């Protein structure tokens, strides 16, 4: 149904044993995404 | 000085005092990476790519670079060692007398 895969596709050894991939035209790791933290403040009176 | 980057990177963190840095902190401008130049039209070329990207999936890649690219400076963290005020650094407070 498809010529050819224009996507992110990251290549690996399971994948590479059946399709034919090219030169990775993007340089790239797995990292972890977690919620920031609320700066605060605290400095309301000068007898801190 | 201008070369490659996987050189460069690892005299800046194998260099004692830190006093090497690489400009825009491992910045890279023409990315191609390494390889094997087996004979054109050969056989092995694919039984060897397959290989290579075993390593990956088991691990085995992180450990080598670990064992072997691995530095000691933290160039890394921009915490200058103190400075000292000169006149182009105190330049304002005089012309505010301007």
């Amino acid at each position: 149904q498809a010529d050819m895969i224009v996507a992110p596709l990251t290549i690996n050894n399971e994948r590479a044993q059946y399709i034919e991939f090219s030169k990775p035209f993007k340089y790239q790791g797995l990292t972890i995404l977690v919620k920031k933290e609320i700066p605060r403040s605290t400095l309301d009176s000068f007898m801190q | 000085f201008i070369y490659d980057a996987a050189v460069l990177n690892y005299m800046a963190g194998r260099d004692e005092g830190c006093k090497l840095v690489t400009i825009g902190s491992g910045k890279v401008f023409a990315s191609t990476g390494y390889g094997i130049a087996i004979q054109k039209d050969s056989g092995w070329k694919r039984q060897v790519d397959l290989a290579i990207l075993q390593l990956f999936g088991d691990g085995e890649m992180e450990e080598l670079e670990a064992l072997w690219l691995t530095g000691i400076c933290h160039n890394e963290k921009n915490e200058v060692m103190s400075s000292q005020l000169d006149i182009d650094n105190m330049a304002g407070v005089f012309y505010m007398l301007g």
